[PDB]
Formats: C-alpha cells, structure tokens, sequence
C-alpha cells in the first residue's frame, strides 16, 4: 500500500504507488530521512498524477538526505492544521507544528488546509471605513473594515515597517482575533513582531504562522493557506471579527514559480507559472469576508524588479479593496512611509461613503500632486521661475502636501528615534483642506516633514 | 529676440531628443519582447 | 504489405468510457474515447466537467471546469456527446450565472428556453447591416466624441483603477429608460461578463445595477478568480451565446466583457498546461483568433434575420498605459473603436478619464442622433485646439483674442465633459449640455462652476421646461424653435445662478 | 487512399495517410465535421511532413467538433481560387467560396494560390509611373505602375472614398480591374465596403476577397494570396491592368506569425515568424508589371507601436514604392482625396524618372506647404496680422496650392452629380507651376476647391 | 554555503561572526550555469527558478 | 558565398575582383530563419550565436593576395540597411568590426 | 594615493569630479545649452570641455591616419598640466587648442598657431 | 563645417574666419554632390576637388 520514492529533483519528489492506492491530489504523504545530521519526517504534498501510478509531490521540508526507494506513506488527507481558540497566542509553522511550545496543538481540532472559497451567494461588499491614524492612508486610500487591503512595494521600501505599524494601529485597539501569516519574509521581522506582540500583551489575541524564506518552496506555498485556514475557522466557526495579516503574499506565487518548471509546466510571461491567476485567485477568494462575519485582510505584496507591471502584482491588484502602493522614488526622497499618493487607490473613496468633505480634499490633493508630477520635468531643466504664478504656488503646495503625507510612525521609531503619532481622520481632512487652500503656504517645507498633525506642525514651525 | 532664437533652438533640441529617445525606447521594447520570447521558448525546449 | 492491411483493419475497428491517465493543474488526460470531438463536454465521476481541447493519438487533453481536486488517475470519464453548450432565454435577465449557465446567485433555477453551442459561427458579411442607431452610454464623452452604435465593438482600454468598469456600468444603467418604454426596438438588454474579478467586486457591480434598477434587464456571467481557468476562458462565450439568442430573436443586446485581458491569461494558462507552443508574452498562436471569434459575434443583423444587434464593450487592462502589448494590440485591431482611459487624466479631475484624441470610434456620426451630431460636431475640434493651446495658460495675456477665446472655451468644455459615477445622462440632456458649451453659453460662467451650472440648468429644464427634452427625444433633432426656447431658458436661468465666488452671469 | 485525422490541437490537425499517398506541401484536404450544430467541411492546408506518413496541416475553419479518425480526402492541388471575369462583382473568402451567392464560381477555372513570381527575364527593367489623374498623387506622390503604395489613414479621412476613386480610375482610364483583399477585415467593415461599392456601382469592376478576422489565422494568411491569384489571372490571361488593394498587410504578417507559432517554430525578432521576409516577398514580388500589364497595389500598413523599425513594417516598407498618408487636418479643411502633401512620399519622384520640370514644381509645392505648416503655429497663436508681407504672400500661395491639390473625385459623382475629373499630368505640372509663380494667387480661395485642373479653375473663377 | 557553515559553527557556540559574500551575483551566475548544465528549465533572465 | 566563390576563382588566378552584397542584413535574416527552423537557440536580436561568423567567414575572404599567389585581389562592398540610423545595432556593429 | 602619489591621485580625482559634473549637466546642455547654467557650473563646464579635449592625444599609431607624428607626455608633465587645467590656468585658451595636442609646450605652440 | 553650420544656425553673428569656413564648406558639400550613374574618372575627381 505504501509508496516508493522514484525520483528526487530539488523540492519535487516523484512517488510510485501500487495501482489501487494512488494518493489523491493535495494529499499529504510522509517519507523518512534517516541521515543523522538531517534526520526528519518529510511531508510531501501530491501536486500531479503522472500516470502508471506515479504521483509528483512538493516537499514541505528540504529533501536533502532523501534516498531513492525510501518508503512513502499516505496520510489519506490533505495537510491539516490546528484550529480553535488554542492557536491564539502561539507560533506555528506551515504544517501546524507549534514552535514556541512543541507538540502544543496535536490534540486540537484539525482542518484541511485546502477548501473552496465561500459561495458567491454569501458575499456582500464592504463599505465601512477603518480609521487607522495615518494621514496618507486615511485621506487618499481609506481602508475598508472587512475588506481586503494591500501594501505594494518594490524591494525594501518599508512594507514590513508599515505592516507592523498597521498591526499596532488596528489590532492593539481591536477586540477580535488576529492572525499573522509570515509568508516567505525575513525571520528577524517575524521575531521582532512576536516580541512586540508579547510585550504589548496583544499576542494572546494573535495567532502567528511563519513559513519564512529559509523554508523550501512548498512551505512558502502552504503557510499562507495554513494561516488562512485558521482565519476561516475564526470566521465561520465563531462568528468573530478577524484580522489576517499576510507578509508577503507574493512569496506564495514565487514559490509556485520555483516548482513550476520541476512539475512539468511550461513557463509563462516573465518566468511565472501558467497557473498564476488560478492559484492566487483560489488563495485570495478564501480571504474574502462573508455577510455577518468579517475578515479584515491586510496583505503586503512584493513588486519584483520594482516593476508594477509584473504579472504577479498586476494579477493581485484585482483582489483588493484598498491598495497602498509604496515606491522607491518617494522613499529616496525621504518621504517615509513612502506611499505613492497617485498610484495608490481605494474603492471606498466615494463621496457616498467617506462624505463629500473627505472626497473633495482627497481629490484636490491628488490633483495637486499630479500637476506637480507633470511639472517636475520642466522644473528640473527649465527651472522653477519659468512656471506660471499659479503653477508655482501649486508646486509649493504640492511639496508641502507630499511632506505632510509623511508621518512619524510608531513602528518607525528606530528609523527616526522620535515617537510615533496618531492623526484623527477629521484632523487630517482639515489639515489637507487648509494645505490645498494655502493657509499653511507661508511655513517652510521642513515644518511638514515627519510631523503628525496640525499641533505638531505648529510646534515644528515655531522650532524652525 | 534672443529668447525667441534660444527657445527655437531648445524646441529643436527637444524634438531631436524625443526622436532619439523614441528610437531607444522602441529598441528596448523590441529587445524585451525578444528576450521574453527567448526565455519562454528556452523553458519550452527543456519541457 | 499484409502488415499494413492488418494495421488498417485494427485502426478501422474503432457507451465510450475512457480513463484518466494524467491529471494536474486543471488539466486531465483521458485515454480512450476514440469518438470524442474537439471541445466536447466530458463528465467525470464526481460530477466534474471538462472540455476536450487536445486530441492526440494517445490521450484527450481536457481542461477541467472547476472542482478539479476530485480527479484521480484511473477515474472513468464519460463523454456527454455534445460540444460546449449553455442554456439561453429570457429567464437569464436579473440572474447571476457561471459560464455553464448554472445560477450562483442562490435564487431558483433558470427556465432555459433553448441551448446554444458556444462555438456557433458569427453572422456573415451578407447577414449584417450598417450600424446606424445609437447605443446611448450616458457618458457625455463617449456619446459626444466616440459614439457607440448598436452592433459596434467599443473597446474600453485603460490601466487599473481608471474608470472602465464605471463606464460600462453607467452604460448598462443608462438603458433603464429605454427598457421601461417596452418597445423591443428601443429596449436594450445587457450581459455583464466578469472574468477573474473578486466575488465581492461582482457583488458590488450587482449592487450598483440593482440600486439603479438595471438588474431587471441585465445578466451577469460570473467567472470569479476562484473559478478554474476553464470558466475564465468560457465566460465570454457564455455571455455571447445568451446575447446571440436575444439578438437573433430581434432584440438589441449590450455585452460587457470585464476584462478580456483575464480571458487571454486563462487561455494562456490552459494552452501552456496543454504543451501548446507559445508565442509573444507566452500566448498561444490562437489568442487573436480567440478574441476575434468572441467579438465578431457582435453585429447588427439584416432585417431578414430580425434586425437584432449585439453591441460589445470589451474592457482591457493595460500595464503602464502600454497599448502596444499583445492583447491590447489584438483587441484594438479587432474592435471598431477605442475609449482610451488614462490615469493621468483621472488624477487631473477628468472623469470618466477618456483621452479624447487618441480615442476614436470608426462608426462615428452614423451612431449619433441628429441632435448630438449637429451640436457635438464642433466639440472635437475645440478640444483639440484647447489641448494645443494649453501650454499658453501661463501667457494668455499675450495671446490673440481668438486664441484666448478658444482656450477659455476649451477649459469649460473639458469641465462640461466631466461626469460623476453612476449618473448617466439621457441623450436629450447630453444634447442640451453640449449645446451649452459649443454655443458659448458657458463662456460667462466660471470654469469652477460649469459642472454645477450644467446640472442645475438640466434639472431646471426637466422640472419646468420639459418640452425641450420631449422634443429632442421624439424628433431626434434640436429644432430651431426648440433651440430658441432653450437659449431663452438658459438666459433666464443664468440670472438666478449663484456662482461659487459670488460673481454674476449675464 | 484517404487519410485519418490523428491529432487535433486547435487550428492544427495532423493527418496520417497511407505510406504511398502522403499529400505534398500546401495541398488542400477536406475533412468532415458531422456534429449537427457545427457541421462543416474543413479545408486543411498541409504545412509540414512529420514522417511516418503524418502531415501537419492548418485548418482554414474552426476545428471544433472534429473527431479523431475522421476521413480526410486530398484534393490533389493547393487551395484553388476561382478566376475569370465572373469573379468581378462578387465577394469571396480565402478559399474561393462565394459569400453572397453560395455555390457561385464552382464551375469557373480554378487557379492555385501558390504561384512563383514572374521569371527574372520577364520583369520590366524601367519603373513606369501610373498617371492616376489625381492632381496630388500625380504631382507630389506619383504612384509606380506595377508598384506598391502605402495607404495610411483610418475612419473619417475618406480611405474608402479614395479606394472607390482608384477603382473607378483603373476601371475607366486604364480599362482595368480591381481586387480588394480584405486581410483581417472587420465583418462590419466588409459589409459596409460591399454595400458602398454596390451603391457606387463600382462593385461590377471589383472582386472582393475577405479573410475575416473571425476565421482562423490560415485564412487571414492565404486571403492575400488568393486575391493576388485573381489579380494575376486578370493580368496574364485577361490582359488587364489590375489594382490590388490589401487591407491590412500587417494583419497578413500577423497571421503568418500566428501560424508559425501554432506549427511550433521558434519566433524571431519581436516574435514574428522566422520566414517573415520570405512570406512578404512571396506575396509582394508577385505584384509587378510583366508583358506590358501590371498589378498595382494599394496596401494599408499598420505600424505597431508607431515604430517604423518593427520587423513588420520594416520588411513591408522594403517593397513599397510610394506612401499616401490621409490626415484628419486636411480632411476637415474640405480637401478630398485628403492626402497630406508633406507626410505622403513617393520613391519615383526623382528627376531621373519624372521630368526635371515635374521634380522642380513638386519641390516648390513641398517647400511652400512646409513653410505654411511652419507658420501655422504663428497664425493660430498670434493671428495672421503678425506675419510679414512676404509671409502673408506665402500663406496666400500655400492656401490656394493646398486647396488646388483637392479634386472633384470620380467617387464623389454619386454624392454630387457632377462628373469626376482626370487632369493630365502635363496640365497638373503647368497649373502648379503657375500657382507657385503666383499667377492665380489673386483669385478667391473658394475657387480652387474640388476642381478638375486649369480650365475648370478658370470657369469656376468666372462663376464666382 | 561553506562560509556560512564555518561562521555558523562559531555562531552556535556563542561567538559573533561577520560573513562577507563578494559577490552573491557571481553565485547566482554559477548556479545558473549548474542548472543549465543539469538541463533544468530556466526561469526569468535565464536564471533557475 | 556563391558570389565569393565566383570572385575567389578569379582572385587566385591573378585577377582583381569587386564583390558587392546588397544587402548582408537580408543574409543575416535568412540565416536566422534557417537557424531557428533548425531550432538553434537564438542570441541577441534573435540571431544565432554564429551570425558574426556567417559574415566574417564571408568578408574575410576578400583579400589582397601576396605576389606568391598571383597578386590578385577581391574588394568587398557589403551593404547594410540600418534601421533609423541605428549604427549601434547588432548586425551593423558586427559587419563594422569585420570590415 | 599610496601607489601613484598624493598629487597624481588628487589631480585625477578632481578631473573625474569635473567630468562627472559635466556628464550630470548634459541633460540641460542638450536642450538649453551652456547659457542657462549657473556661473560656477559654467566655468566648470568650460574647463571640463578643455579637460575632455586635452585627454585626447596624437598617438604614433594614429600617424597612418592623420600624418601628424605621435607624441609622448611623461607622467610629471601630465600631472602638472591637468592640475593647471583644473585650477583654471588655461580657461582663456580656445577649446580647439586642446585637440590631439599631447603636452604643455605643444599646447602653447598650437595656441600661438590659433 | 558640419558643426560650424549647426553653431551658425543660431549664432547672432559670425567672425570673418567663421564666415570663410562656412562659405568654403557650403561649396565643398555642393562639389561632392554627384548625379546617379555618373562616375568620374580619377583625373576629373582630382581636378574637381582641386
Ligand atoms: N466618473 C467617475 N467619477 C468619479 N469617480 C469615478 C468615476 N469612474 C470611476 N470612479 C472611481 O474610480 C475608482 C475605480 O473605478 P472603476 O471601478 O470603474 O475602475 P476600473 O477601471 O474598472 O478598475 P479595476 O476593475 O481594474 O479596479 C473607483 O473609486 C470609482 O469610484
Ligand atoms: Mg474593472
């Protein structure tokens, strides 16, 4: 009944089974590595049926040490992860093995990592704003409670810092459960997040699942699904408000691409797997909220080659209600959080939802920044004095608005030393209305840099 | 008059720069298409 | 020789049931089924369905239509005997259906009037008729400068979050007035095909249509991102099948595809998983044929075939506003006209963000009512002159009087073309609005107030001088008596208009 | 003797034949689709020999409904198109099947669409000019008899009206015939062209061959060759000068590329077929003048990405002898045929081929129009009053010159009643010589609109 | 990997290590060479997936 | 190569030849076609790696022979059709490094 | 500096700085020309053109092309000449004087010729 | 001359030496112009260039 490893190629292993016992797709198989230094039980996930009783599987652990002909046993079920209130306050890996307390979840209810997304009947659009305290997010790209939020950004533009800041701003003032999915990110960031949550006494309400980038491709593919399974248990089996932070969801597709060619799939677009949209949709549509039970999902997205036209970000943009597009240009200019005010968007920025007052200020800021972006070409070469008087005054307003969109974030105290700030939404609207109307045009530009609100703006202006 | 002459020269120089940059952009677009097709077909040949 | 004869007999020797020899990533290979036909619908043991896209001498490569994980090697595959077909009828109005015609809204089953194959040929050249009647989108920009006529293919092409779905939903909503009249010759039906959109976005589109009352004449063919590549590939053809059933019966249909970029991606995935040779951007050699076969179904049938028509509004999402990419190039060449929606205009406050200019409708004047054609004729040239003179906004003082007049006129026409979301304008209101601008009646209004002045004057005419609108709708042209009355109403209203800056208008 | 279908991969079909009866390349085979809804007689063009008596073919109709093992009957000849005076006045597809009167033409003589270009010794060594009778063409962009002419434009610039004009002129002046090869032709545009030609009563002088886009790439690739076969029959057999339109040639190239991808060939350059130049030469080099009779061609060329260095136009333009660019600006000024005098160009416009006086007059007209275009900015922004006396005189000359390039086209007769004009080239040269020397710069501008030469100019001036 | 192992031995023994990799770009090229010589189908930029 | 052989026969017989090629750009494209149909992986601009060879092997046989071999000569005038004055393109640079 | 010396390294770094600034100003030089730069940058660009042209030399292998015999410039003279160029001691000479000149003495000769 | 002409296309005025250079170049370029299919023997070429 048991299988037999026939071919091993990196993270992909082919297993030959008897005729009447070929495992189903997405089932979990167990092999054994007996080499002393790397001994372990290796979990394989069936990905293809090759025929003649051969299945082809992704390895959830490194295949180093695996020997041809080694027995492979079928679990009879897909990779299952613990669920329940017990998972809160603990750290799990993609397989559901607890890290900070090994063997903790072995007696909890176990749910299959693979499951269909909720039917279209249960879906209902979400149109409630999630005030977070950041000027740029609250003004230009209001976040949706129960909706899907993303933090796009090239390599190293502050996605982790911003997602940690938003954890601090949402979860720390939120009574429901929270789930974090460290999909293929830096382990130091995950450890710092775990320590911070323990110190802030928010860990007890947070379940952390890490599949960080040291793990092979299979773990990076399936850690997102494991954390998300915990999330849907908290959604459907407890009717409780849930936050699902994923950092970084692109790593799911990237891990899929790493094993794409070894599985026999022809490459597509720039080296990506042909099934990019299918797989990422299967994963994303599970994150959606259903009426009466909300998952506020916040997933960072990596932009390979710092190119927003790359297939992965382009296909991810369609699964999101709010999108904060970080950029290296803004980061180099020194405007941290490095949000791109123009490329970023939110589906709740509608005068029928946020109010005409908020919408008018947001659109005026966008118009001013777009005109400044257009004028930057002339200014760099022709000069500032050759512009129209109206355009010159608009350029001043635009520089001040760009620098006011910056904010001293709580999680960025290490970047700047100074403590963070929380700017109420109404104060943001008033401040940016005034900026667009010029009541702060007489202050120097630096007065607006890394300053959290109007009172702090006045203090900095008096200091300068 | 000097401004007229200088800005006519600047417009001509900008037009020439636009032509050169359009040629460069077309060359890079064609190169990107060819390189992407090369990668795709190289993956295809290895099956 | 006799060996060849024996082989001939053996080959000529061939219910038919096959066996799954290979499965993975949404593709299953089915040994057997010697009499299976290309694109036949196969049924698998678990109720799963597949489409036999590849037929080799060894196995049938079938794309599995969702619910793929239930497929195993050795499962018995049974052939349906018929090519891909979908139910069609009047029961699909107000329903949300997956590409196979099965409802997903959760309401009752759909009473299908007939079944149509997804691959029935498009109307031939001799079965068609010149596109000669408008399809009022309610978007001033489109209906004034890139008109869509019934039977036309108008491609809404633009980057992400630029206003494409908004334009199409406004087009669908604007057909409510034509629906309520009950005349099948004015009554326009709509099919909104969502490909790869997240389920909540399809639900939001449904909410927008239902709150606007459009869902009593609109069908949504939903292939969400969750659904397999097979559904994202077939959904446009399901929508086209429903629209074709309505069209050949004499009805007028509006088909929105959102986005054909996601159909091309699904077909690319299916083809690559099927080991078909890839082309540019990894697309198979028949992606252009895919989209052409999709869009050439849209047509206006000759009166010998009922006179029905199907108008397509294919939406395609460009990347970095690169309209030279493979799918954008194919669809631009296929379609009759293009609405290029740009993000730069969107941020500048132009809404919908149509780049008037590069955007063009090849049908042109034949798709406009006489009133719009007369009033909106000068709009394009005025906007062109404004875009050429905009560099002189800084030095207007040195411009000639005529150039200053052109600049001021354009700065107000651009505002005139702005339009809020989900607020389509009936054709008569558009005629009056463009009359306000092209005739110079906005020259006395501040550029900051052109939008509100338009809205208030249109409301005033609707409430008190509705004769103008009735005349335009019944006659299709703005008569001289009506023109004089409208000018008088404009002048009377301008006396009672409070400008934003407190100024006055004469 | 008949074969069997063994592989169906979209448009591509593999057919196995007995060892001794494999069809030769480019043979046309017939295969039945018996399914009721999609019943068809597919025409498969043999494209490759794969060995073992298998031949790989491109289906000219959709292969949906095709069944493995279905009989395939070889026709023994390439795709054969009907030829003869009977093809005039009708519309055909790439396979010779009549689209408006089905079954028509099956009894005509059938010619293979694959024919070698004229023998080397049969080519005319001197490029003879085609006196169209249109002032603008015959003066500034002289067409080359037996040559190819680019036709840039679009909707609303009178491209269809110019096509009607050329049909009329070839039919009456040269006693010839026209063949319209609608490669990648929009079915709506095909029907519009058909009804417009019928209304103009020029369809009787034109044979239409539409390779519609809805058809697979094979027909879009072979429709140009089918139309050129009809043109070659009218040239070599009927002894008529033929004008072969192709709309659009880039779509012929694109169909060739798509077919190359379908057959498995590795793409070249920007993804085009490796044999791009070979196919383009096989198509264009058949468009030439031999034995005193010529197949002139007006080809609409789409330049992708507005890039003239892309291999498609780059290979097409190696063959084009002239370029005619219709512009919106000229069309809106009331000038028909709407040819842009400056953007359009011709390679025969050298003093060696055309007369020295012709070249001098054309260059003077070009200089005046270029100066007028340069002063257009000043005129529009500052007004004509700013121009100097010399500049005003030049503007007066140029307005009348550009309006005289307009002509009362033959195709306009149906819309206006007055007959179309055919100015002899000598008269055009003399009239434009006079106009540039200013002998008519005192007449009203309205006098030069839509008039047939010099005597008509005098008569209309006397009328005004 | 050899340098990382030599450093890790000290790291897990309570000592502080500083690893310099001049150049990780040349490691990627070498891995590309090995993979292409093993006939792994490459990804983008001809690099291994 | 047919022209080069015809010229070389005279060159080694002590006679002077002048060989023109209108245009070697179209030979490179042709050889690209053959090499791609043979499925040889392409290089820059979809050309095979040995495209340079194709031309050098060709243009390197145009030589001024020593008096020991008769003193004949063959002068090459290859024609390259650049695209928008892109003298920095692949084939132009190859043939400029050969010539 | 530990190998070629302090003076050589300093002059080389200053020349590289001037040429890098000239390259950075190319974006404006192409459109608007030298006229619109700041005065410090104007002087920098003038001596940058002179430096760029002085790095040119008449090589012996170039004789077969130009006829003019090649020239050799020892290291000490090169360092002195480029130090003077960077300090601006030759900003009054025409740019044409520095083409293919190879030396301070021969530079003065060509300047007198012009 | 090819660069002196570009400089003079926008220079307000030219020195006598620059004028001489421009006037000589505008004639050398015209001299090098040559009709098609009209090759000149080397003697005629040297005389013309003289
Ligand atoms: N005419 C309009 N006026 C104001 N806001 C508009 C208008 N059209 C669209 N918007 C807003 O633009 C944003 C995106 O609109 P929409 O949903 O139409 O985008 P889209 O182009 O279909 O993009 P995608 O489907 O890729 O997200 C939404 O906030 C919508 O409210
Ligand atoms: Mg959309």
């Amino acid at each position: 009944t048991a299988g037999r490893v026939v071919r091993i190629t990196g993270p992909v292993v082919d297993v030959e089974f008897p005729r009447g016992s070929v495992p189903e797709l997405f089932n979990a198989l167990h092999a054994e590595i007996t080499f002393g230094a790397l001994a372990k039980t290796l979990t394989l996930e069936v990905a293809q049926h090759l025929g003649d009783s051969l299945v082809r599987c992704i390895s959830m652990q490194p295949t180093d040490g695996l020997v041809r002909g080694v027995e492979v046993t079928d679990t009879g079920a897909s990779i299952s992860v613990p669920v329940g209130d017990g998972v809160k306050g603990h750290v799990f890996n993609a397989l559901g093995d607890c890290l900070d307390d090994p063997g903790y979840g072995k007696d909890f209810e176990h749910w299959s990592i693979h499951r269909k997304p909720p039917a279209f009947s249960d879906l209902e659009p979400r149109t409630e704003m999630l005030e977070t305290g950041l000027k740029v997010v609250d003004l230009l790209t209001p976040y949706v409670r129960g909706g899907k939020i993303a933090l796009f950004g090239g390599a190293g533009v502050g996605k982790t810092v911003l997602i940690q800041e938003m954890i601090n701003r949402i979860a720390r003032n939120f009574g429901g459960t929270s789930v974090f999915a460290g999909v293929g990110e830096r382990t130091r960031e995950g450890n710092d997040l775990w320590v911070e949550l323990a110190d802030a006494n928010v860990l007890k309400d947070t379940a952390l699942v890490f599949g960080q980038m040291d793990e092979p491709p299979g773990t990076r593919m399936r850690v997102a699904l494991s954390a998300l399974t915990m999330a849907e248990f908290f959604r459907d089996e407890q009717g409780q408000d849930v936050l699902l932070f994923i950092d970084n969801i692109f790593r799911f597709t990237q891990a899929g691409s790493e094993v794409s060619t070894l599985l026999g799939r022809m490459p597509s677009a720039v080296g990506y797997q042909p099934t990019l949209a299918d797989e990422m949709g299967e994963l994303q549509e599970r994150i959606t909220s259903t009426r009466g039970r909300s998952i506020t999902s916040m997933q960072a997205v990596y932009v390979p080659a710092d190119d927003y036209t790359d297939p992965a970000p382009a296909t991810t943009f369609a699964h999101l209600d709010a999108t904060t597009e970080l950029s290296r240009a803004v980061f180099s200019k020194g405007i941290f959080p490095a949000v791109d005010p123009l490329a970023s968007s939110s589906t709740i920025l509608d005068p029928a939802i946020v109010g005409d007052e908020h919408y008018r200020v947001a659109q005026e800021v966008i118009r001013i920044l777009q005109r400044y972006k257009d004028l930057q070409d002339i200014i760099a070469i022709l000069g500032i004095d050759e512009l129209s008087e109206e355009d010159k005054q608009l350029v001043n307003r635009a520089r001040r608005i760009e620098r006011f969109l910056s904010q001293n974030m709580m999680a960025a105290e290490q970047f700047t030393g100074q403590p963070g700030s929380t700017v109420p939404l109404k104060e943001t609207i008033e401040a940016f209305d005034k900026l667009t109307k010029g009541e702060f045009d007489h202050l120097p530009e630096q007065a607006f840099f890394l300053i959290g609100g109007l009172d702090d703006l006045a203090k900095k202006a008096e200091s300068l | 008059a000097s401004r007229r002459r200088a800005m006519k020269s600047a417009t001509d120089n900008a037009d020439d720069l636009i032509k050169a940059l359009t040629l460069a952009a077309n060359r890079e677009r064609q190169a990107q298409i060819t390189q992407e097709i090369s990668e795709i077909v190289g993956g295809a040949n290895a099956l | 020789a006799d060996i060849e004869g024996a082989i001939e007999d053996y080959v000529s020797s061939f219910e038919e049931i096959g066996t799954v020899i290979d499965a993975g990533d949404g593709i299953a290979h089915v040994e057997g089924l010697p009499s299976v036909m290309t694109q036949e619908l196969l049924e698998f043991p678990g109720g799963v369905l597949g489409v036999a896209l590849n037929l080799d001498e060894h196995s049938v490569g079938a794309v599995i239509l969702g619910e793929f994980e239930k497929i195993e090697e050795g499962q018995q595959v049974k052939r349906t005997g018929e090519v891909l077909s979908v139910p069609v009828g009047d029961a699909f109005l107000g329903r949300v259906v997956n590409p196979l015609g099965q409802p997903i809204d959760g309401q009752g089953d759909i009473a299908a009037e007939t079944r149509r194959a997804l691959e029935l040929q498009a109307p031939s050249v001799v079965q068609r008729q010149s596109v000669s009647e408008p399809l009022q989108t309610g978007i001033k920009a489109i209906d004034a400068m890139t008109p869509i006529g019934r039977g036309q293919r108008q491609l809404i092409i633009g980057d992400r979050k630029t206003g494409k779905t908004a334009v199409c939903v406004d087009t669908i909503l604007n057909q409510r007035e034509a629906w309520l009249t009950g005349d099948p010759k004015q009554q326009v039906r709509c099919v909104y095909v969502a490909i790869g959109q997240k389920g909540t976005t399809i639900a939001s589109v449904k909410r927008a249509l239902e709150e606007g009352g459009a869902m009593e004449y609109t069908t949504i063919v939903a292939a969400p991102a969750s659904d397999a590549a097979g559904f994202k590939w077939l959904a446009p053809y399901t929508g086209s099948a429903i629209g074709q059933h309505w069209m050949y019966n004499g009805k007028h249909v509006l088909i929105v595809f959102d986005d054909l970029s996601k159909q091309a991606d699904a077909y690319r995935a299916i083809s690559l998983l099927l080991r078909r040779p890839p082309g540019r951007e990894a697309f198979p050699g028949d992606v252009f044929y895919l989209h052409s076969r999709l869009l050439e179904r849209c047509a206006k049938l000759s009166d010998e075939l009922g006179g029905g028509s199907m108008t397509g509004l294919p939406i395609i999402e460009t990347k970095a506003n690169d309209i030279s990419a493979f799918i954008p190039t194919n669809v631009i060449s296929i379609t009759d006209g293009q609405c290029f929606l740009e993000s730069d205009l969107f941020n500048q406050g132009v809404r919908p963000a149509i780049n008037v200019g590069v955007s063009v409708s090849r049908v042109g004047g034949a798709a406009q009512i006489k009133a719009m054609k007369e009033v909106a004729g000068s709009l394009r040239l005025d906007l062109s002159q404004y875009r050429e003179l905009e560099a002189f906004a800084a030095f207007a003082s040195d411009l000639d009087a005529a150039s200053k007049a052109q600049l001021d006129r354009g700065a107000r026409l651009v505002e005139l073309l702005k339009q809020p979301q989900y607020s389509p304008l009936a054709v008569e209101e558009q005629v009056v609005a463009i009359f306000l601008g092209t005739q110079g009646h906005l020259d006395s209004v501040p550029v900051e107030d052109v939008q509100r002045f338009e809205s208030e004057l249109l409301e005033h005419v609707k409430a008190s001088h509705s004769d103008i609108f009735d005349g335009i709708r019944e006659t299709k042209k703005l008569s001289e008596e009506a023109e004089e009355k409208l000018v008088s109403v404009i002048n009377e209203f301008k006396k009672g208009f409070q400008a934003s800056d407190g100024s006055s208008v004469v």
